[PDB]
């Protein structure tokens, strides 16, 4: 599909695409020492 | 017969849009341009020029004495002037900088304050100019004042002192309209020593202060000013 | 060994000297020059009297009193009776010129006072009455005398408000125009070189003043004890790169 | 990246940028690093919104007028009755834009005119009439309308636009000055006469616009109000001046009210914050 | 093809993924194949509709106001009479969108405003008036309208849109924050004062919008209702927080009703299905 | 003067469409972005984080 | 972004771009002899 | 079904615009041009011709 | 600037350009024998 | 650039462009430089608005 911007300002443009750079880790594993699934959580 | 769909906003007149329109005078030839000195391209060009600050705000009517800062001989430790740093208000409101700043919503940048001495050549003095960043009250004495950004001025051949007010801020833009969160601090002046006049001389000596913006400066979000209005349309 | 303070200006058969200058301003960073073919409209040949008109003419002196408000001169009006310049100015239908304005005020290392010397392109004056009343021709055409701002206002003349620049704008912002100060503790003089500034290549020198030189006391004059309470102010002006055209019989003006 | 500030350390030099001479008439570009130890920072800014094209590039209302649509039968002065009206195009009647334009001495640009016409029926009427307005560009010298339906409205050579009330009309107009630029100010006269006006010059003439409703009359009267907006395109401005401080009182005159004496805000003490 | 699940068989290892330590503050990505024998299957899915651009990319109503068109003759308070109205742009007055925005702490985006104006004539009127509304963007510091036809509506520098009642107006607005992002929350004050407000910051200022009908008055009154919709474009969001549980009670305050005590649904027995 | 034909739906306001519109603030420069930890791109990112279940629903 | 002019006359076109040739000097330092920041303003 | 937005001025009739329009007589063949002396292209062509001035305005 | 014709008939097109082939002579000097400015009109 | 006027100086010739014979029915294109000392200037003009297409357009 095609799109050309009709306006000078960047704000005028439509929606930005899909980020495709998801990374739940910053929220799900913000641990200092790496923990590996399957190994003792605490040794 | 190309199928289209018209969108919301169709037919609106937004004073701020920029599009093509038909010329009512087709084929018309405008007068040739001739060279004219003093071309202005950006407003940031002219606010770099210093203009006088009416710091002697005291009085009832505007008068040339508003631009004159009084200085007294043989006074020690005393305060010469004080003011908040509200460029869209107070003493800065009528200046060229404050005048143009009020056509915009946000401002950011460093400011330039010059103080020009007009007293006799055979006199002497040492003054202290200070900028107190936001977060406290205006200094109450020279001791409190000197703890911040300041310049010690030695009066001599070089008639003017220039102090820059470095962008000292957390947030990157402040509002021109006086708002508490976006305040810029205070500005004050005191005698580091004192003014000393030569024999056969007396009275007051005055200081002229100028304000302008540094190349640092930025102004955004254009809007209407509070420095002009009207009750009826004018006629010839 | 040379200084920014000592200077000589030689224009024609007149030489001016100052030993207490503070540089000099060349309006809008542009030096005067003659009219070019690209910019020219009028097909006529221009007359360039040179050294006969491009020399320094000294205006009648002013007296700086401690209560003085300021003075205003309109060009080319102020030089309309100045030798061959004034003559040429009234025989031609059109003229063009730039100037070298030299304002003088010497004093004593015991005096204090400050003058603002400014050149304002298109200084359209406000009337005494306000409303829709215009400032009569003769009031904007005082000649050498100029407009003395502490003179009582008359009907149809300008306002005498230095604070309002006689035009509805504030004094402090006059610094946006090419200006120079005469700070006694420092200065002695002020020099300003003015190029031709107009929306037309050439113009009528009698029905339109391109600029008005304004000398305004900012810091009051304060003389030493026992000294004379006044100081004179002298204005010397030299037309530069003058051109004339549309020569004919002597222009007829009101008075 | 352009630098807003550079890293700068302590000093003890003979090179004193903090001292100057304002007597010269100059303002030297000092930077905070001339009087303070600084850090490197970036402008992250170009200054687009302050370009004069920007500054004068938005539509501003420059005039509001009114016309009507009645029964012109027996009416001897169509202009007074409000069957048609004029407007001597000028940009100094409404003050908001006037102060902006006047920041400069000479100004050159193209105009983008947008005309809005709204209708009102203040007294008893069965319905709201759908009217058509004609806006005629009347250059100086062209014959002036005298009646709402003159031969003049034929407008064979004068540009005219027809549009509906409730709608808007938009057209651009080239810089129509007889000189190289428009005069925001003019310290002169038309000729050396003792009594001719001062300031006002044909050097600012942009024209006169004539308005009328093309429709005949209904049973009720309809009041049409016209608002003219001006937008400057392809701007050029020379010689900046001091902002206007005092109120305006008249078109094309720098005259100001004589009882206006306090433009600068006052304190009590120069020492207060 | 991305795998949703892989083929996985029986186990008897020392590697026990079923056991962990939530004390650490982490949530390890276990998959059903860590505790069950599985088969290979495909995601057949990208997750487009959950992108924050999507989530905040649709128009939501953020304000409803009203204005009128009467005869302003003798009326001393145009604002109270409803001849014009204001709106201090805020996105926390209507709760549907507010809960969505607040899922994050700082939020940066462009705005796409769509304004709808519908009319109503609740009492005896001969016809329905065709009105034109003006919407003015009044930045803090610009002069505020006082009468429905002030010099302020000249709007020489303030952006304004004129549109018809029944129609809609649409425009985009750049991220106008003084900081790098908008604050959904702010645990601070304007200055260290004992009595200044808490939370509300100019750091969330988006402006104030002024509204009025440009037409004069008819014989009847016409009531115009304005609905403002906001759509976020070019979105950026940081630091996710806990969803709002309790009702909202005030704009820009986390305050909640004190008599609201049962947000979680109750059972009788923890053992029932 | 390019001949067109307008289609059904012309003039509608569908809260869910995505098109260009004129900027009310032309030439305006937004504040520069600064780095801020904890950027969320998709909601599927945060539901992977475990939160407590109020299983003792009794009361 | 793209723009093609639909009209014959130059006046018909939209706004001109940003000048990018700012020079405050004609207004801030119109001095004849050059002054250098840091050196004696007057010698 | 190409999305558009109509601008201010839409529907106006400016006597001075210059655009294309459909021909009411499609397929019609105009008479051939024949040579005719005295072709005028610009009005500046004819004002270069001197004509008498009624200078004896008296009467 | 650009223009493409949307109609089949030549009449449908907009205004023709500027002639640039002005020649006041057919009107100002339709003399049989050439007259040269500066030489005797009649000899 | 097309020239509106050329630079022209004094004269004392036998070539008299100021004299003609309107009896012939012609109007010779004299220019101000035929009777006055002139300076060079440019047309800065094409004459678009006077084309008959314009005039009746
Ligand atoms: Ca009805």
């Amino acid at each position: 599909y095609t799109v050309i911007n009709y306006y000078k300002d960047a704000a005028s443009s439509s929606s930005a695409g899909q980020s495709f750079s998801m990374d739940p880790s910053k929220f799900t594993e913000p641990v200092k020492d790496l923990m590996l699934k399957g190994a003792p959580a605490l040794n | 017969g190309l199928p289209t769909t018209t969108l919301p906003g169709s037919g609106q007149f937004l004073t701020t849009d920029d599009r093509q329109s038909p010329s009512a005078l087709p084929s018309y030839e405008p007068t040739p341009r001739i060279h004219i000195p003093g071309k202005v391209r950006n407003l940031l060009e002219i606010i770099q020029v210093g203009t006088l600050i009416p710091m002697n705000n005291t009085g009832t009517n505007d008068n040339v004495t508003n631009y004159l800062i009084p200085l007294h001989a043989d006074r020690q430790n005393e305060q010469i002037f004080g003011t908040k740093l509200y460029i869209g208000d107070g003493v800065f409101k009528t200046t060229l900088l404050g005048e143009i700043a009020q056509y915009y919503t946000h401002w950011s940048g460093s400011l330039r304050i010059s103080l020009m001495y007009t007293g006799p050549a055979l006199s002497s003095a040492k003054i202290i100019l200070a900028y107190t960043p936001p977060g406290t009250r205006g200094p109450e004495d020279k001791k409190e004042a000197m703890l911040g950004t300041h310049v010690v001025w030695d009066i001599g051949l070089q008639s003017t002192i220039v102090m820059t007010i470095p962008w000292t801020s957390g947030v990157q833009f402040r509002y021109t309209d006086p708002d508490t969160y976006t305040s810029a601090g205070y500005l004050s002046c005191w005698y580091l020593t004192s003014l000393i006049l030569p024999p056969q001389t007396s009275g007051q000596v005055y200081l002229l202060s100028f304000i302008s913006a540094c190349p640092d400066f930025k102004l955004r979000l254009m809007k209407d000013t509070q420095t002009i209005s009207q009750t009826d349309a004018l006629t010839e | 060994g040379y200084s920014d303070r000592v200077q000589q200006i030689t224009l024609g058969n007149s030489t001016i000297t100052t030993q207490e200058a503070r540089n000099a301003i060349v309006c809008y960073a542009e030096w005067p020059e003659y009219l070019s073919d690209n910019d020219a409209s009028d097909v006529n040949k221009t007359s360039k009297p040179d050294i006969s008109v491009c020399r320094f003419y000294t205006l009648d002196s002013k007296t700086w009193k401690a209560t003085s408000k300021g003075w205003c001169w309109k060009l080319p009006d102020a030089l309309k009776d100045m030798g061959v310049f004034g003559q040429n100015m009234f025989y031609h239908s059109l003229g063009r010129t730039g100037y070298t304005i030299h304002v003088q005020c010497n004093a004593t290392k015991f005096h204090s006072g400050c003058l603002l010397v400014v050149v304002i392109p298109e200084h359209q004056l406000a009337s005494h009455e306000g409303g829709t009343v215009s400032v009569k021709y003769k009031y904007t055409h005082p000649g050498d005398r100029g407009i003395d701002l502490d003179t009582v206002e008359v009907a149809g003349g300008p306002t005498s408000d230095a604070i309002y620049n006689m035009d509805g704008t504030l004094l402090g912002n006059l610094l946006i125009f090419p200006h120079q100060f005469i700070n006694m503790r420092t200065n002695n003089t002020a020099t300003i070189v003015v190029p031709y500034i107009n929306s037309v290549p050439i113009d009528s020198m009698t029905r339109h003043n391109n600029v008005s030189l304004m000398v305004v006391p900012i810091a009051p004059l304060n003389a030493p004890t026992g000294s004379s309470p006044t100081l004179p102010v002298t204005v010397t002006i030299a037309p530069m790169c003058t051109e004339f055209t549309g020569i004919r019989s002597r222009s007829i003006v009101p008075q | 990246q352009t630098l807003a500030s550079v890293s700068s350390g302590p000093k003890h030099t003979q090179s004193v940028p903090a001292l100057t001479a304002n007597e010269t008439g100059a303002t030297l570009p000092t930077r905070p690093s001339d009087n303070v130890e600084t850090r490197t920072t970036y402008m992250h800014f170009n200054g687009s919104e302050t370009d004069v094209e920007s500054f004068l590039g938005r539509a501003a209302c420059v005039h509001v007028t009114e016309i009507k649509n009645k029964n012109a039968a027996g009416l001897d002065n169509h202009r007074k009755e409000g069957l048609f009206n004029d407007w001597k195009i000028n940009l100094s009647s409404l003050v908001q834009l006037r102060k902006k334009l006047e920041l400069f001495t000479y100004v050159r640009f193209d105009s983008e005119y947008t005309i809005l016409a709204t209708a009102s029926q203040p007294e008893a009427s069965s319905y709201s009439s759908n009217l058509t307005v004609q806006a005629m560009y009347v250059p100086p010298g062209a014959p002036n309308p005298k009646e709402w339906d003159d031969y003049t409205w034929q407008s064979a050579s004068n540009p005219s636009v027809f549009f509906k009330v409730g709608e808007t009309s938009r057209f651009s107009v080239p810089f129509v000055g007889i000189a190289s630029a428009y005069n925001c100010f003019y310290d002169g006269y038309s000729h050396d006469d003792p009594d001719t006006p001062y300031g006002i010059t044909v050097l600012n003439h942009m024209g006169s616009m004539a308005f009328r409703v093309v429709n005949e009359h209904d049973v009720h009267t309809t009041i049409v109000k016209i608002r003219v907006y001006h937008r400057a395109k392809h701007v050029e401005a020379w010689i900046p001046r001091a902002p206007r401080a005092l109120p305006y009182v008249s078109i094309g005159r720098t005259n100001y009210p004589r009882d206006s004496k306090t433009i600068v805000k006052k304190r009590t003490n120069i020492k207060t914050y």
